[PDB]
C-alpha cells in the first residue's frame, strides 16, 4: 500500500492509496514519463536520498515471516479442504504448530542480522541494539556492485 | 567514572538496562548481598500490593564475551528510595555512570625514548595500584552422552 | 578405462542420494586440489609459532629481543640435547621431567645455546625483503618480542597491534645464510632504490637538533673552553644548547692522508649540544659536517656521507650511539605540548 | 536423547596487566604497554609526585588531536580540586566551608546550568555527596557546546594549578630538573578486547590434523600460521635455496622424515637429504602415465 | 622467475644512452645518478675534442661522476640488461651493484627477483585523482630540425610542426624546450 | 659475538662463498678432527670459523691443500 | 626486458617459417647457424611484446605455468607435447625441491652440474 | 585424501616403533624392534615372540640374541613395558623402572619373581606361609604389584574396537518388543 | 493484519470455509532467568481460536455444522525482552536492522559509461515491495527496453 | 632378508631433478598395475575386517597397517619375502600402500574428451581432420568403413550403423567396419599421418590465404610434433587405468 502510494505519486496519481496489483494504465503512464525524460522531462532518482529508502523493523520482519508461514499454511488448508470436505472435525485437521514454530525460529535465529548480544560495554551493548545497516535480505544485497553507496 | 564527563553517562547507564530500576519503590529496607527487600509507600503500594519489592539478581554472571557481569547495590537498608531508581550497579558502573575508563594522572612528554609513537609506559606504583585489573569468566560443560555400551 | 566417463559419467554419473555427483572417474584424477593443492602448499605453514609487538628501547641493533616465556618452547629438543650432553638428561624421560621441573640450569643451558645461534623474524604484511631479518636473539621474558627502533622501517609497521614472525635456522647452512643475508647489520641501505634504508625517524633527530641549535643566546653564551668537561658543564650548568656561540677548541682527526687521519686544532664557537655531538661521532668528516642545525634530512645526508667515507661497522656503531644519545637528549628536554603552542593569528578575522 | 544429562562447570579468571598490553583512549589515542620501572625511575614532581604514565610526545601533533591536551588540563583540574577537598577533610574543615568552596568551584565559568549549594542538598546529603566526590571534581561537557579554554586556564588558577598546566620536574634516575616545564594532568586510558596473554602463541611440533598431517583442527593449540605466497616469493627473493627448502620441508606437515630430522637435530647434524618431495612422490605415484620430459640435471 | 646473473660481460658495444630528464620547465631529473653506478660502453669521452672521459667498460663509482659533471656531457651510451649480450641471463657488465653490495651483483644473482616487487612497492599508490610561450632563462634556439618557410610576416614560419626549441644557457645543459606547432611564427 | 660481517666480504669479494666457507669450516670443526687456529672465547663454532677466515688463515685453497695432504699421508 | 619474448617471424631462413618463436632461441640459433655453418640460414623475424596475462601462457618448465591459472587444458597441451620441464625455473626447482641455482643454490646447482659433467 | 586420519599407535602399534626410531639403532636392531612391535597383540604384549618373527623371516642374521637385545633396549620406551610378551618380566621391568625407594620394594619384587602362582589364587595367607613371611607384611608391596603397569598401555593398549551387524534390531517399541 | 491476510481458507468447491475468532497467547513457561539458566528457547505459546464452518452442499452458504471452537495453537512466540533481547535457544540474540529502498518505481537514468556509447539512457527501475522487480531502460537505438524480473 | 640393510633399503633418495611427465603405452600401465579387486565396499562393521577384493582391499593397493597380514599368516615385520598363502599382500612398511596404485585391463576404450576437447578441443585441434567425427567415431553405433577395396568405401570412410548395415547388405564381404576399441581410432593408430603431414605442408605452401593458410599449418605443426613424440597414439583411449591406492583413497 505504501508501494502503491509511491507508484501513484510517481504517476502523480492523487489517490495514492492503492493495492499491490498492477494495471496497464500505470504502465502506459510510466512509458510516457520515461520517453519524456529521454526527450527531457526531469531528473533521475537518487538512492542516496533518504526519501528513496523504506526501512524495515524487527516487528515488521516478524510479521513478514508470520505472513510467509501463513501463506503456506493457508495453501495446505485449502488443499486439505478440497479433498474430503465432508467432515465436521475441529479446526485442527491442518493445525501444524510445528511449521509455524520452525518458521519463527528461522526468522529469529537463522538470519545474518540475528546475532548474540554484545555487552562488552553496556554502551557497546546498547549500540549493538542501536545497529542500523543495509546488509541482509534487501538493502545491501551484495557487498560488491557499488561505490557511491 | 573517568575524571572528565560529557553529560550523558548517567543517562547511558540508565538506558543500558543492566542495573535494576526501583520500579515503583519508596524505601529500601532489607537489601542483602542478593536479597533486596524494599518497601514502597502505601500510595505507591498499589492496592492488593504490599509495595514490598524483592530483588534477586544474578551475581557474577559469566558474560558472553567471557567477561564478568555482576550487579552491585549502592543502598544498604532503610532509605527512602525514589521510584524507578537504579538499585545495583552493573559492569563499568560507578555511582550509576557507565564509564569503562580510569583517569590516571599522567604526562605527555617522551622520555628516554623508551616509549615510541605507539607505546604506553606505566609505573610500578600504578602496577600495584590494581587499576584495570580484569575479571574474565570461562566456561566448561560436560554431558552424559548415553550409549548402548 | 578412459580418462573420463567413469563413476556413471555417461548418462547417470551422480552419487547415490547425493544430487552432487561423486568424484567422477571423468574427473577423479583432477581432485580440484591438484595444482591448487600445490599452491596452497606454497601458501601454508606449521609450528614455528609467531606474532608479537614490542619496542626495544635498549638492546643495540647487533641483537634481537626474544620473549623468554615462549623461548625454548621450540628449543626443547636443543635444550634436551644440551642436558643430555651435560648429563642433565641421562634419559629422554629425564629430560622431559627436568623440563616439567624447569630448572634454572635449564634456563642457563638454553641461554648458552642461544648465545651461539641467533634467530630470524619477519613482519606482519609481506611487502619487501625488509620485513624479515636476522639478529642476535635474547630471552626477554616479556610477552612480545621487543625490537630496537633500528628496524622500525624494516617491518614497515608503526609499533601498533601486529603479529611478527619466528624463524628457526636449524640447518647450519640455514644459520649461516641468515647471518649473511638475513643478518640485520648485513643490510644497511635500501637495496631497492640504493638509498639508506636506516635513519632515525623519531625525535632522535629532534634531540640532535635541540643539541645543535640555540634559542637565541643563553647565559654564558660566550663561554670559551677546550671541550673535555663540556659534558659536565652542559649537564649541570654554565652552558646549554639554547646558548649560541659557546666558543670551543675544535679538533677533528679527519682521514687527510690516504687511509690515515690527521687532526688540527680550531676554536669553533657553537651551542652546548652540537659540540658534544661532534665528539660523539667518528673522526672522518670535518666538525663542520657535524656543525649544523642537525636536520633529519641532514642526519640522513651525514649518514650517507659517513658510509661513503668510513664504512659499515663504524656506521652501525655511530647509528646505535645516535639512537641512544637522541633518547637521552629527548628526555633532557621534556618538551610537553599544549593548546597555547598553537597560536592562531587574529588578523584573519579581518581577512575573512 | 544423546546425553541423559549435561553438566556445565564455570571457572572465572582474574587478569592484571602484562608486558605489551593495549591501552585505549576515547581520544582515539591508542597505546601499547611498553615497560614499568621502579617508581624511583619516574621523575619526581615539585611535591615529589613521581611520574605515573609517560606519553611519547612525538605522536600527538601528528594526530592533530588536542583531546589529549584537553583531557590533561581537565583531569589535572579535577584531581587538584579533589586534592583540596581531601586536604580539607583531613584538616576536618567546616561542612559549610567545604560547601561554600564547592559552590564557588561549581559556579565559576560561563553560564550553562543552575545549581545552588547550602540551599539545595541536605547537610547529610551534602556530606555524603562530598565523600562520594572525594577523588576529583565531577565535570561534564557538551559534545558541541563545551566550555572555554580560557575558562580552563582560569579553573586551573582557581585550583592552584598552572593555567597552561606547564610544570617542571626533577628526574627519577638522576634527579636532574628536565627543561620545558611540562603541562600534564589526569588523562584517561582504557583497555582493548584483544589482550596480551591470548595473543601469545608458538609451537615446535604440535598435533597433526586429519588433513595432510598439517597442524590444524580449529584449535589455537600449537597451531601453524599459514605462510603467504608473497611471503614465500620474498623468501625466494632471499635466494637462500637451502633455507627456502628448509621452510618448505621442515616447516611442513610430513612427519615421516621428521624422524631423520629429529635425529639430525639431536645429533646436531641439522641436515636434510634431497630425495624427492612428498608431493613429488605423491604425484609420481598418482601418475596418469610416464614421462617424456627430460630427466637429467646438475 | 627468469632472472639470472650468468654473463660477466656483454662484449657488445650496443646499449642505451641515458640523458637527464629535462621534463617540464627544467631538468626534472639530472643525469648524475641515473646510471652513475654503471659501466658504460666506449661512449665515455670528455666533452673536449680528442679527449676521452673514461674507458669502454668502467663503472662510474664516484670520480667519473665528478669528471662528467665538469665536462657538462649530458648523455653517454651505456650497457643494459636484455641488451646485455647474454641471451640467457645478462651481462654482469650490464648488471651492476645497485644495492649495498659495493661490488657489482655477483654471478647467479637475480635483480628480477629483487624486482617483481620494486614496482609493487607502491601498493599505497594514489589513483582516480603553441600560443602561451615563455623562456626560462638565457639560452639558445636549437630548433631541432624545424622546417622554415617564407611567412606572411618578416620571419620564417615553422613549415614542420616538429618545431622544438631548447634553452641551453651556457653549455649542453638546457633549461626548457618551448616546442611549437607548424602554426607558430618565430618571434625571436 | 660479531656484530657486522664485512671483513669476510672483503676477503672474499663475491659475497657468496664466505658463508659457504664458514659453514664448511664449522661442519668440519663440529664433526671433529680440526683445531681452531685462532684463540677461542666461548663463542659459536661458525663464529670461530668466520673469525679465522677474516684473519687471513682459512680459505678455499688452504683447506683443500690441507685435505689433500691429510689424504696423501694415509 | 621480460615484457617481450617469443618474437614473431616471417622467413624460414632454413630454421622455420613460423611466428612467435623465442627471440633468444632464434638469436642463439642464428649465432649457431649463420655465423657457424650456414650464413644463408637467416630467418626474418619481427620482435613483439604483449600483455602479461597473455604472457602467462608461454613458459619452459612444463610443471610451471600450468598451475598458473588453468591446468586441464594445460595438462592436455603438455602431454601432447611430451616436452621437458627441465626444471627450467627456480620456482620449478623449488616446487620439486631441486637446487634452485640461487645464491647458495647457485653454487649447489653449480657443483651438482660439475659432478654431472663427470657423471 | 590419500590415507584418511589417525595418531601414533591409533590402534596401539606405531608409538613403540616411533620411540624406537627416536633412539639410535642399527638396521637389524630396528628390524628386530619392528618385529617385536608390529607383532604385539591388542593387550600390548608382543603377540609373536622373537622366535616367531625369526621363523617368518627365516634369517639367521636376525637371531634370538639380536631380537632380545632390541626388545630389552625398547623394554620401556613409550610407554614402559611395550611388546611385553606374556607379561611377567614386563611387570618386573615396570617395578624396576619404578624407584626402588618405594616401601616394601624387595617384598614386591620377591612376590613378582616366583610368588605369582601363590597370589594367583589370591591366597595371601597361604602365599605368606609359603614365603615364610607375616601375612599382609607385603600388603603395600602387593598393592603396588597390583598397580604395576598392567599390559603397559592396558586400556590404551586395548585398542579393540567394536563391530556389530545384528541381523535384526529389537526396538522394543512400547513393549512387546517390535522386531 | 497478518492473520487477516490468510484468514479466509476454503475448500475447492467443497462448501467449506475457515476463519478465526480470537488468539490466546500462552504465558511464558520458564522465567527469563529460569529459561536462560535452563538455556531453553524462551518464548510464549500462541493459541488462536479458529473457526471451521461446514456448509451443506446444494444449500447456498447453507452451513451444516461449525467447528468454531478449535484454539489453533501454533508454536511459541519468543517475546522481545524487557531489555529487548531475543532469547533464541536461550541466547541473548539480536537481529540487525534492515533498511531497504522505498517500494515503487524509481525514475533512474542508468546512462553514461554503462551505455558505453555516449548515449544517455532513460532507465527507470520499479522496485515493488512484492512481486518481481522491474526496469525499463532506453536503449541507445531510441528504443525502450523492458525487462521483467 | 638379513635385515641389516632392508631397513636401510626402506629409505631411498633420488636426485628428483628434471622430472618426466607425458603420455605412455599400455605396457607401462601394466607395470604400474599390481592387482585386482571386485567389491565396491569401503569399510564393514560386521567384523571390522578388511573387505575381500573391495576398496583398499588386501593383496592390493600396497601393504597392510601392520606387518601382520589381514588373515594373520606371516605376521611379522622380520618376514620379508614370505607371502601369506591366505592373502598375497606385502608384509612390510606401508609406504608402498600409497606407492601401489593398481590397474585393470578389461580391453575397452572410450572418448577422452577431457583432453581431446580440452579448452578449444586441444587434442581435437591437434588431430584436426574430422575432429568431431573422430570424437564420435566410437559410440559403437557406427562401425565405419575400416578397409575394403572391393566395396566402394575408403579405408578411412565413414559408415554409421545404418550405413554399415546397408554396405554389408549391398557390397557384402567387401568392406570393413571399425568400431569398439578406439573405434576408428584403432585403425588411425594403425594408420600413418606422414602422407597427411606432406599433404598439409603442400596445402599450406599452395592454399595460402586468410583462412587457407590457417588451421592446416597448425595441423602440419601438430603432425610434426606428434612425429617428434611418436608415442602410441592409442594412448588417448588406452587399455588400462590406475586404481586408487588404499593410501590414495581416504575416509
Amino acid at each position: 500500500a505504501v508501494g502503491r502510494m509511491k507508484f501513484n505519486r510517481s504517476l502523480l496519481r492523487e489517490e495514492i492509496e492503492g493495492s499491490g496489483i498492477l494495471s496497464k494504465d500505470d504502465i502506459i503512464d510510466v512509458m510516457k514519463k520515461l520517453i519524456d525524460i529521454r526527450n527531457g522531462k526531469g531528473e533521475v532518482d537518487d538512492i542516496d536520498h533518504l526519501g528513496n529508502r523504506r526501512i524495515r523493523s524487527v516487528g515488521e520482519m516478524a510479521e513478514n515471516q508470520f505472513r510467509v508461514g501463513l501463506v503456506r499454511v493457508e495453501r495446505a488448508v485449502k488443499e486439505r479442504l478440497s479433498l474430503g470436505d465432508l467432515d465436521t472435525l475441529m479446526p485442527q485437521d491442518m493445525i501444524n504448530a510445528k511449521p509455524i514454530s520452525a518458521a519463527v525460529k528461522e526468522f529469529f535465529g537463522s538470519s545474518q542480522l540475528s546475532q548474540f548480544m554484545d555487552q562488552n560495554n553496556p554502551l557497546s551493548e546498547i549500540t549493538h541494539k542501536r545497529r542500523i545497516s543495509a546488509l541482509g535480505p534487501g538493502g545491501l544485497t551484495r557487498e560488491r556492485a557499488g561505490f557511491e553507496v | 567514572k573517568p575524571l572528565v564527563g560529557t553529560g550523558m553517562e548517567r543517562a547511558v547507564a540508565v538506558d543500558s538496562g543492566v542495573t535494576a530500576v526501583a520500579k515503583r519503590g519508596g524505601v529500601v529496607q532489607y537489601v542483602d548481598a542478593s536479597r533486596i527487600v524494599i518497601k514502597v509507600n502505601e500510595d505507591e503500594m498499589y492496592p492488593g500490593e504490599a509495595g514490598i519489592d524483592i530483588y534477586n539478581l544474578t551475581k557474577y554472571t559469566r558474560s558472553n564475551q567471557n567477561t564478568c557481569i555482576n550487579q552491585m547495590p549502592c543502598v544498604s537498608l532503610g532509605e527512602p528510595v525514589e521510584r524507578g531508581d537504579v538499585l545495583a550497579d552493573g559492569p563499568s558502573t560507578d555511582l550509576g555512570e557507565l564509564a569503562l575508563g580510569q583517569n590516571m594522572r599522567v604526562a605527555f612528554m617522551p622520555w628516554n625514548g623508551y616509549n615510541f609513537e605507539d607505546s604506553i609506559l606505566v609505573s610500578e606504583r600504578v602496577v600495584q595500584e590494581d587499576r584495570f585489573t580484569t575479571i574474565h569468566i570461562q566456561e566448561l560443560a560436560c554431558v552424559s552422552r548415553d550409549t548402548k555400551l | 578405462v578412459d580418462a573420463l566417463l567413469d563413476n556413471g559419467r555417461r548418462g547417470r554419473a551422480i552419487t547415490g542420494s547425493n544430487k552432487r555427483p561423486l568424484k567422477s572417474l571423468a574427473d577423479m584424477i583432477k581432485g580440484k586440489q591438484g595444482r591448487f593443492r600445490q599452491n596452497l602448499l606454497g601458501k601454508r605453514v606449521d609450528y614455528s609459532g609467531r606474532s608479537v609487538i614490542t619496542v626495544g628501547p635498549y638492546l643495540r641493533l647487533h641483537q634481537c629481543g626474544l620473549p623468554k616465556k615462549m623461548a625454548l618452547e621450540l628449543f626443547k629438543p636443543f635444550i634436551y640435547g644440551k642436558l643430555e650432553l651435560r648429563g642433565l638428561a641421562t634419559t629422554i624421560k629425564a629430560a622431559k621431567k627436568m623440563v616439567e621441573r624447569e630448572e634454572a640450569v635449564v634456563w642457563d643451558i638454553l641461554d648458552e645455546v642461544i648465545r651461539e645461534h641467533p634467530v630470524l623474524l619477519n613482519r606482519a604484511p609481506t611487502l619487501h625483503r625488509l620485513g624479515i631479518q636476522a639478529f642476535e636473539p635474547v630471552l626477554i621474558e616479556g610477552k612480545a618480542i621487543q625490537l630496537h627502533p633500528l628496524v622500525c622501517a624494516a617491518y614497515n609497521a608503526d609499533f601498533d597491534g601486529d603479529q611478527m614472525a619466528v624463524h628457526v635456522p636449524l640447518t647450519l647452512e640455514a644459520q649461516l645464510e641468515a647471518r649473511a643475508l638475513m643478518m640485520s647489520t648485513n643490510n644497511i641501505l635500501s637495496p631497492a632504490n640504493g638509498e639508506p634504508i636506516i635513519v632515525p625517524s623519531q625525535d632522535v633527530v629532534l634531540g640532535l637538533y635541540y643539541m645543535t641549535r640555540d634559542c637565541v643566546n643563553a647565559k654564558g653564551e660566550g663561554m670559551v673552553l677546550t671541550g673535555p668537561k663540556e659534558a659536565e658543564r652542559l649537564y649541570r650548568s654554565g652552558l646549554a644548547s639554547l646558548h649560541a656561540r659557546v666558543k670551543v677548541r675544535i679538533t677533528e682527526y679527519e682521514k687527510d692522508a690516504n687511509g690515515e687521519l690527521v687532526a688540527k686544532t680550531s676554536l669553533k664557537d657553537t651551542t652546548v649540544g652540537r659540540a658534544i655531538l661532534w665528539m660523539i661521532v667518528p673522526k672522518g668528516l670535518p666538525y663542520s659536517i657535524v656543525n649544523q642545525a642537525l636536520g633529519k634530512k641532514a642526519i640522513s645526508k651525514m649518514l650517507n656521507t659517513c658510509y661513503r667515507i668510513l664504512g659499515l661497522k663504524p656506521t652501525v656503531i655511530f647509528a646505535d650511539q645516535i639512537m641512544y644519545t637522541g633518547f637521552a637528549y629527548a628526555a633532557r628536554s621534556g618538551a610537553s605540548v599544549g593548546i597555547d603552542d598553537m597560536v592562531i593569528p587574529e588578523k584573519k578575522h579581518e581577512i575573512i | 536423547p544423546g546425553v541423559l544429562k549435561i553438566v556445565k562447570v564455570y571457572l572465572a579468571v582474574k587478569r592484571r596487566i602484562q608486558p605489551g598490553d593495549k591501552m585505549a583512549g576515547r581520544h582515539g589515542n591508542k597505546g601499547v604497554i611498553s615497560k614499568i620501572n621502579p617508581i624511583e625511575d619516574m621523575p619526581y614532581d615539585e611535591n615529589g609526585t613521581p611520574v605515573d604514565i609517560v606519553l611519547n610526545p612525538l605522536g600527538v601533533p601528528s594526530r592533530m588531536n588536542i583531546g589529549q591536551i584537553l583531557e590533561t588540563h581537565l583531569g589535572m583540574a579535577a584531581k587538584g580540586i579533589g586534592d583540596k577537598i581531601n586536604a580539607m577533610l583531613k584538616q576536618q574543615q567546616e561542612v559549610a566551608k567545604l560547601r561554600e568552596f564547592i559552590q564557588r568551584a561549581y559556579d565559576l565559568g560561563a553560564d550553562v546550568r543552575q545549581k545552588v549549594d547550602l540551599s539545595t542538598f541536605s547537610d547529610e546529603e551534602v556530606m555524603r555527596l562530598a565523600e562520594n566526590l572525594r577523588k576529583g571534581m565531577p565535570i561534564a561537557t557538551p559534545v558541541f557546546d563545551g566550555a572555554k579554554e580560557a575558562e580552563i586556564k582560569e579553573l586551573l588558577k582557581l585550583g592552584d594549578l598552572p593555567t597552561s598546566g606547564q610544570i617542571r620536574l626533577y628526574d627519577g634516575r638522576t634527579g636532574e630538573q628536565f627543561e620545558r616545564p611540562v603541562t600534564v594532568g589526569y588523562m584517561y586510558m582504557l583497555k582493548l578486547n584483544h589482550l596480551v596473554d591470548d595473543k601469545m602463541h608458538a609451537r615446535s611440533t604440535g598435533s597433526y590434523s586429519l588433513v595432510t598431517q598439517q597442524p590444524l583442527g580449529g584449535k589455537a593449540q600449537f597451531g601453524g600460521q599459514r605462510f603467504g605466497e608473497m611471503e614465500v616469493w620474498a623468501l625466494e627473493a632471499y635466494g637462500a635455496a637451502y633455507t627456502l627448502q628448509e621452510m618448505l620441508t621442515v616447516k611442513s606437515d610430513d612427519v615421516n622424515g621428521r624422524t631423520k630430522m629429529y635425529k639430525n637435530i639431536v645429533d646436531g647434524n641439522h641436515q636434510m637429504e634431497p630425495g624427492m618431495p612428498e608431493s613429488f612422490n605423491v604425484l609420481l605415484k598418482e601418475i596418469r602415465s610416464l614421462g617424456i620430459n627430460i630427466e637429467l640435471e646438475d | 622467475q627468469d632472472l639470472v646473473v650468468t654473463e660477466d660481460d656483454c662484449g657488445t658495444h650496443e646499449g642505451i644512452m641515458m640523458t637527464p630528464v629535462i621534463e617540464g620547465g627544467d631538468v626534472k631529473e639530472p643525469l648524475r645518478d641515473r646510471v652513475l653506478g654503471r659501466v658504460t660502453a666506449e661512449d665515455v669521452l670528455k666533452p673536449g675534442t680528442a679527449d676521452i672521459l673514461v674507458p669502454r667498460n668502467t663503472l662510474l663509482h664516484e670520480q667519473w661522476c665528478d669528471l662528467l659533471e665538469e665536462n657538462s656531457v649530458d648523455a653517454v651510451k651505456v650497457r643494459s640488461v636484455v641488451s646485455c649480450d647474454t641471451d640467457f641471463g645478462v651481462c654482469a657488465h650490464c648488471y651492476g651493484r645497485d644495492l649495498a653490495r659495493g661490488h657489482i651483483i655477483n654471478k647467479g644473482e637475480a635483480i628480477g627477483v629483487i624486482a617483481a616487487q620494486s614496482i609493487g612497492e607502491p601498493g599505497t599508490q594514489l589513483t582516480m585523482r603553441e600560443s602561451s610561450i615563455q623562456v626560462k632563462n638565457k639560452g639558445s634556439i636549437k630548433l631541432s630540425n624545424v622546417k622554415s618557410v617564407v611567412n606572411s610576416s618578416g620571419k620564417l614560419v615553422i613549415t614542420s610542426r616538429n618545431t622544438e626549441l631548447k634553452l641551453i644557457d651556457e653549455f649542453g645543459r638546457t633549461k626548457e624546450s618551448y616546442k611549437v606547432p607548424y602554426g607558430a611564427v618565430l618571434a625571436k | 659475538a660479531r656484530v657486522t660481517v664485512q671483513d669476510a666480504v672483503e676477503k672474499i669479494g663475491n659475497r657468496f662463498d664466505l658463508v659457504l666457507v664458514a659453514a664448511r669450516r664449522a661442519r668440519q670443526m663440529q664433526v671433529g678432527g680440526k683445531d681452531p687456529l685462532v684463540p677461542e672465547e666461548n663463542d659459536k663454532t661458525t663464529v670461530i670459523a668466520l673469525r679465522e677466515i677474516e684473519e687471513g688463515l682459512i680459505n678455499n685453497q688452504i683447506l683443500d691443500v690441507r685435505e689433500r695432504q691429510e689424504q696423501q699421508e694415509q | 626486458r621480460q615484457m617481450l619474448r617469443k618474437a614473431t617471424i616471417v622467413n624460414a631462413g632454413s630454421s622455420d617459417f613460423l611466428e612467435g618463436e623465442q627471440v633468444e632461441y632464434s638469436r642463439v640459433k642464428i649465432a649457431n647457424r649463420e655465423l657457424e655453418a650456414n650464413g644463408k640460414v637467416g630467418a626474418t623475424y619481427s620482435r613483439d611484446l604483449l600483455g602479461i596475462t597473455k604472457a602467462s601462457l608461454a613458459t619452459e618448465s612444463f610443471i610451471s605455468a600450468a598451475s598458473f591459472q588453468e591446468t586441464t587444458r594445460v595438462l592436455t597441451e603438455a602431454a601432447v607435447a611430451g616436452k621437458r620441464d627441465e626444471l627450467r625455473g627456480l620456482k620449478e626447482n623449488v616446487i620439486v625441491g631441486r637446487l634452485i641455482p640461487a645464491g647458495t643454490g647457485y653454487a649447489y646447482h653449480q657443483d651438482r652440474m660439475r659432478r654431472r659433467a663427470a657423471g | 585424501l590419500p590415507v584418511y586420519q589417525g595418531e601414533t599407535t591409533q590402534t596401539l602399534q606405531d608409538y613403540l616403533m616411533w620411540q624406537v626410531e627416536l633412539t639410535p639403532f642399527t638396521d637389524t636392531d630396528r628390524a628386530i624392534a619392528t618385529s617385536i612391535v608390529d607383532a604385539v597383540d591388542d593387550t600390548g604384549y608382543l603377540t609373536i615372540q622373537i622366535e616367531d618373527i625369526v621363523d617368518s623371516i627365516g634369517d639367521d642374521e636376525i637371531g634370538l640374541e639380536e631380537v632380545e637385545a632390541v626388545l630389552k633396549r625398547i623394554q620401556r620406551f613409550d610407554p614402559v613395558g611395550v611388546a611385553a610378551k606374556d607379561l611377567r618380566d614386563c611387570l618386573l621391568i615396570q617395578l624396576s623402572q619404578f624407584a626402588k625407594e618405594t616401601p616394601w620394594l624387595e617384598e614386591a619384587r620377591l612376590i613378582i619373581s616366583d610368588h605369582l602362582d601363590l597370589l594367583a589364587n589370591h591366597d595371601f595367607r597361604t602365599l605368606m606361609r609359603v614365603t615364610r613371611l607375616k601375612e599382609e607384611v607385603l600388603k603395600e608391596a602387593v598393592n603396588l604389584i597390583q598397580s604395576l603397569d598392567p599390559r603397559p598401555g592396558q586400556s590404551i593398549q586395548t585398542s579393540e574396537p567394536e563391530y556389530v551387524i545384528p541381523d535384526v534390531l529389537v526396538r522394543k517399541v512400547s513393549g512387546r518388543w517390535t522386531v | 493484519a497478518a492473520f487477516r491476510s490468510v484468514f479466509p481458507i476454503q475448500s475447492y468447491s467443497g462448501n467449506s470455509e475457515l476463519q478465526y475468532v480470537s488468539y490466546r497467547l500462552g504465558e511464558p513457561v520458564f522465567d527469563v532467568q529460569e529459561c536462560q539458566i535452563r538455556g531453553v528457547t524462551y518464548s510464549a505459546p500462541l493459541r488462536v481460536k479458529l473457526r471451521l464452518v461446514i456448509y451443506e452442499r446444494e444449500a447456498p452458504e447453507g452451513t451444516v455444522k461449525d467447528i468454531k471452537e478449535q484454539e489453533v495453537y501454533m508454536g511459541e512466540i519468543p517475546l522481545m525482552t524487557d531489555n529487548g533481547t531475543f532469547v533464541i535457544n536461550g541466547t541473548e540474540r539480536v537481529i540487525v536492522s534492515q533498511l531497504h529502498r522505498s517500494p515503487g518505481v524509481f525514475f533512474d537514468s542508468d546512462k553514461g559509461k554503462t551505455h558505453s556509447s555516449g548515449k544517455v539512457l532513460y532507465n527507470a527501475r520499479i522496485i515493488p515491495y512484492r512481486g518481481s522487480w522491474l526496469d525499463f531502460e532506453f536503449d541507445p537505438k531510441d528504443n525502450l527496453f523492458v525487462r521483467i524480473d | 632378508k638379513d635385515l641389516l640393510k632392508f631397513l636401510k633399503a626402506q629409505t631411498k633418495t633420488e636426485e628428483f631433478d628434471a622430472i618426466k611427465i607425458a603420455l605412455a603405452s599400455p605396457d607401462m600401465i601394466r607395470s604400474w598395475s599390481f592387482g585386482e579387486v571386485k567389491k565396491p565396499e569401503t569399510i564393514n562393521y560386521r567384523t571390522f575386517k578388511p573387505e575381500r577384493d573391495g576398496l583398499f582391499c588386501a593383496r592390493i593397493f600396497g601393504p597392510v597397517k601392520d606387518y601382520e597380514c589381514l588373515c594373520g599368516k606371516y605376521k611379522r615385520l622380520k618376514h620379508r619375502g614370505v607371502i601369506c598363502e591366505k592373502c598375497g599382500v606385502e608384509v612390510t612398511q606401508t609406504k608402498v600402500r600409497r606407492e601401489r596404485m593398481g590397474h585393470i585391463e578389461l580391453a575397452s576404450p572410450t572418448a577422452h574428451i577431457w583432453f581431446l576437447k580440452s579448452l578449444p578441443s586441444r587434442i581435437g585441434l591437434l588431430l584436426d581432420m574430422p575432429l568431431r567425427d573422430i570424437e564420435r567415431v566410437l559410440y559403437f553405433e557406427s562401425y565405419v568403413v575400416i578397409e575394403g577395396g572391393m566395396t566402394n568405401l575408403e579405408r578411412q570412410q565413414i559408415l554409421t550403423e545404418e550405413q554399415y548395415l546397408d554396405a554389408l547388405e549391398e557390397f557384402g564381404d567387401e568392406f570393413d567396419a571399425k568400431m569398439g576399441a578406439e573405434a576408428i581410432q584403432a585403425l588411425l593408430k594403425s594408420m600413418d599421418l606422414e602422407q597427411e603431414c606432406e599433404q598439409l605442408r603442400e596445402e599450406l605452401n599452395e592454399t595460402n590465404s586468410e583462412t587457407k593458410r590457417k588451421k592446416l599449418t597448425k595441423r602440419i605443426k601438430l603432425l610434426e610434433a606428434f612425429v617428434q613424440s611418436g608415442n602410441k597414439p592409442e594412448w588417448m583411449i588406452l587399455t588400462v587405468l590406475p586404481v586408487l591406492p588404499p593410501d590414495l583413497r581416504p575416509l
